[PDB]
RNA sequence: GUGGGAGAGGGUGGUGGAAUUCCCGGAGUAGCGGUGAAAUGCGCAGAUACCGGGAGGAACGCCGAUGGCGAAGGCAGCCACCUGGUCCACCCGUGACGCUGAGGCGCGAAAGCGUGGGGAGCAAACCGGAUUACCCGGGUAGUCCACGCCCUAAACGAUGCGCGCUAGGUCUCUGGGUCUCCUGGGGGCCGAAGCUAACGCGUUAAGCGCGCCGCCUGGGGAGUACGGCCGCAAGGC
RNA sequence: UUCCCGGGCCUUGUACAAGCUGUACCGGAAGGUGCGGCUGG
């Protein structure tokens, strides 16, 4: 699916909301591109940009470990 | 010895090599095995087989100080990783995860000039 | 011969050719050889060169490191008489005991030679190092390194083997070989150098040592004021800047100079100041 | 063979005991369409083992030729300029030809003046689990399982 | 003029994490590294693999694109300040105030130079190992910063700038509206008429026209010679 | 059918009576390497 239709109405600037946020990385703490998140390209930028902003307050993990083989 | 009887292992696969880690909780190695240790020298060491018996054998010695359960940690990309996780699996140690660390740079360091020429 | 070389290789079941005729008799006619004169050859290859030369030479020796190439020797040099073959490395070999020997009776030798440049440059440099009574040198050396063994003291030529050289010997290009004659294009154009050797050195000879190694420091950045080069490559010379300065007033070279644009007769000088100045 | 997968010729079962493996052995020992002289010998051999051995020399040349089958060959293979010897398994038919190729090489290096006395010694060794074939067969094995290393290559 | 929009446009400060190297502490022992296969090299003064702390330099993974911005060169972590260009809507103000441009003046990748710092990784020259180059292990300049030079290129879309006219179809970035659609500005593919020696170009023209600038006149010798200007020099015009 | 030899087909660079380039070096230059750029592969 989309990670945008698996989600209800939010806010892409809010750099606190992480429990949002958070469906936006992968299993690794990496941004999905839009053929998952399925933005338009504006929201793509604006979604990224924020997305470091929580990482730099540390709410949102830089990289982390996939559980797999 | 030491008698921990539950610790992890780490896995660092090469092109060239692979050596197989086994350490305590605390990350405190216990004993270690690679491909050279079995006997092979040069190429052979890189082969899945030779991941096999490292594995295999530092499985044996972990054993013998007395482990029964490991984590598996494997590190990088080598030709030996998924048959060294195959051969500690089942070893007879209870492995309870599997987790890639494969340490990357966010482009810092300049690599080497075989490696470079990537977009 | 274009002709004849086809007929060679395919006879035997067979790497650059001077096929063409007119030129090899002009690289000998350069070399001056006669009756008087005998010849050391370390590329005779199929014997190409061996031929016309000996069509004129007093003596006649030959290099072949290579015993593949042996047995095609003798019978393509059947008529000649003068052609005598000494299986080994001139590098390795010494050509002192060669010269006492082989051309004892002959009077005087000039070394005429047409090999791979990757093996040229380090015989030349040992032939006249190790300070051999004969006459000259003929090489074609691809002429890019040709023109760094003359190279008036400028113009991205003058370097290292050019002092080096004009401390032994003298040299000038003698003739360009036009590209193409080779029957497999060499994608580059080489040229026939002389080099005559001479009584004693150059310049001052106090110290070859010290000498080469100042000629080794002064361009290990070329593109670099002689004073950075100095401080820089110079063993220490960071705490001895004070004694560089010094020195370099009185021998009349400025600091912001280039080494790049130096004669041997000022890196005689140089050489003589800071030896015994420097320690 | 670039196209088909070239059948294998159907031997016709032998007389005397009417199966096609003691046919595939006499032609393995018969030299110059000399088919008589295999026969011949391959029967006195027969004889020999019957006479010096409790049953049927039929299960003795059998069991023997079970007993001398590999599992694992080594093939040469290139790759980056270099020549392995890639382990692989073996079919049941090149495992039967190997057998039989073995047996008759080993009958006929021993040191017995008659053919028919070496076959018999040879199938009888070979039986009991002795002899130059099984040996080669131990050989064989062993050069594989030793280089193992290389399997990876499947070929 | 008013209202709004997108952007790795530029400069100055300041901090975030990953990774390599090195130092210290712990635990553990015989290889590690490298190749097509090996060797040089490192290691019993304890190497490799592991955990913890510290030092420093350089570059910013995922998003990231056939994307965006700039006159070109070129420009990617994030925050703030200062600042340039540009698009759209309203159609409010001036009333031809325009286009181009020999000289001049400024900018100008990389590689180089001078005066001071800095130096983790990589790496000309150089030093060794295998096998002619290639490949492997080391390694100075250099790569980084400040100031001042240098002024070159496959500096390319090999296409000077401005304006007007000449079928469309499709993808995409970004504004506006009366939002199935319509109307602007960028970036790409396929194609009317037409053009071209051909390849191909084709509303982003290499079509049809107007204005201004630059340049060409057979190849080699030759971007060489001499002269002049500039540069510390290499060299540039 | 991986390799040896030969023949044919599809796609691709030179001659038929992967390179290139600015700059900087090169005492194993038939040319090589370092830092960038281009496709005229």
């Amino acid at each position: 699916a989309k990670v945008k239709a698996t989600l209800g109405e939010f806010d892409l600037r809010d750099y606190r909301n992480v429990e949002v946020l958070k469906r936006f990385l992968s299993e690794t703490g990496k941004i999905l591109p839009r053929r998952r998140t399925g933005l338009s390209a504006k929201e793509q930028r604006i979604l990224a940009k924020t997305i470091k902003r929580a990482r730099i307050l540390g709410l949102l993990p830089f990289t982390e470990k996939l559980v797999r083989k | 010895k030491r008698q921990v009887a539950s610790g992890r292992a780490y896995i660092h696969a090469s092109y060239n090599n692979t050596i197989v880690t086994i350490t305590d909780p605390d990350g405190n190695p216990i004993t270690w095995s690679s491909g050279g240790v079995i006997g092979y020298k040069g190429s052979r060491k890189g082969t899945p087989y030779a991941a096999q018996l490292a594995a295999l054998d530092a499985a044996k010695k972990a054993m013998a100080y007395g482990m029964q359960s490991v984590d598996v940690i494997v590190r990088g990309t080598g030709a030996g990783r998924e048959q060294a996780i195959r051969a500690l699996q089942a070893s007879g140690l209870q492995v309870k995860s599997i987790v890639d660390d494969t340490p990357v740079p966010h482009n810092g360091c300049r690599p080497k000039k075989k490696f470079r020429k990537a977009s | 011969t274009p002709i004849r070389t086809k007929e060679i290789l395919k006879k035997y079941g067979f790497q650059n050719f001077l096929i063409d005729t007119n030129i090899l008799n002009r690289i000998v006619d350069h070399a001056e050889v006669t009756e008087k004169t005998g010849v050391i050859e370390i590329g005779p290859g199929i014997g190409a060169l061996t031929e016309q030369l000996a069509k004129r030479a007093k003596k006649v020796v030959a290099f072949e490191i290579d015993q593949r190439l042996l047995p095609i020797l003798k019978d393509t040099l059947s008529p000649y008489e003068n052609v005598t073959v000494i299986h080994q490395d001139v590098l390795k070999a010494d050509v002192k005991s060669v010269i006492e020997e082989q051309f004892q009776d002959c009077d005087e030798i000039m070394v005429v030679a047409n090999l791979p440049y990757y093996v040229t440059t380090p015989i030349i440099m040992k032939l006249l190092e190790e300070h051999l009574p004969l006459k000259g040198i003929v090489v074609m050396l691809q002429k890019e390194v040709a023109e760094r063994m003359a190279a008036d003291p400028s113009s991205k030529e003058y370097g290292s083997l050019s002092i080096a050289v004009q401390f032994y010997t003298e040299a000038k290009t003698v003739m360009i070989v036009p590209k193409t004659v080779f029957v497999p294009q060499p994608n580059v154009d080489s040229a026939v150098i002389r080099l005559i050797l001479r009584d004693g050195p150059a310049v001052d000879v106090e110290n070859e040592s010290f000498f080469f190694q100042l000629i080794k420091a002064s361009f290990a950045q070329r593109r670099k004021t002689l004073l950075n080069n100095l401080v820089n490559n110079l063993p220490e010379g960071k705490a001895q800047k004070s004694t560089i300065e010094q020195v370099l007033e009185e021998t009349n070279i400025d600091g912001k100079r280039r080494g790049e644009s130096l004669s041997i007769e000022e890196f005689a000088a140089l050489s003589n100041g800071l030896y015994k100045a420097l320690f | 063979a670039r196209r088909r997968r070239a059948e294998v010729r159907q031997l016709q079962p032998d007389l005397v005991y009417g199966d096609v493996l003691v046919t595939a052995f006499i032609n393995k020992i018969m030299r110059d369409g000399k088919k008589n002289l295999a026969a011949r010998i391959f029967y006195d051999a027969c004889k020999i083992i019957q006479e010096k051995t409790g049953q049927e020399p039929l299960k003795v040349f059998k069991q023997a030729v079970e007993n001398v089958k590999p599992r694992m060959e080594v093939r040469s293979r290139r790759v980056g300029g270099a020549n392995y010897q890639v382990p692989m398994e073996v079919s049941p038919r090149r495992q039967q030809s190997l057998a039989l190729r073995w047996l008759v090489q080993a009958a006929n290096q021993r040191p017995e003046r008659r053919a028919a006395v070496r076959i018999a010694h040879e199938l009888m060794d070979a039986a009991e689990g002795k002899g130059g074939a099984v040996k080669k067969k131990e050989d064989v094995e062993r050069m594989a399982e030793a280089n193992r290393a290389y399997a990876h290559y499947r070929w």
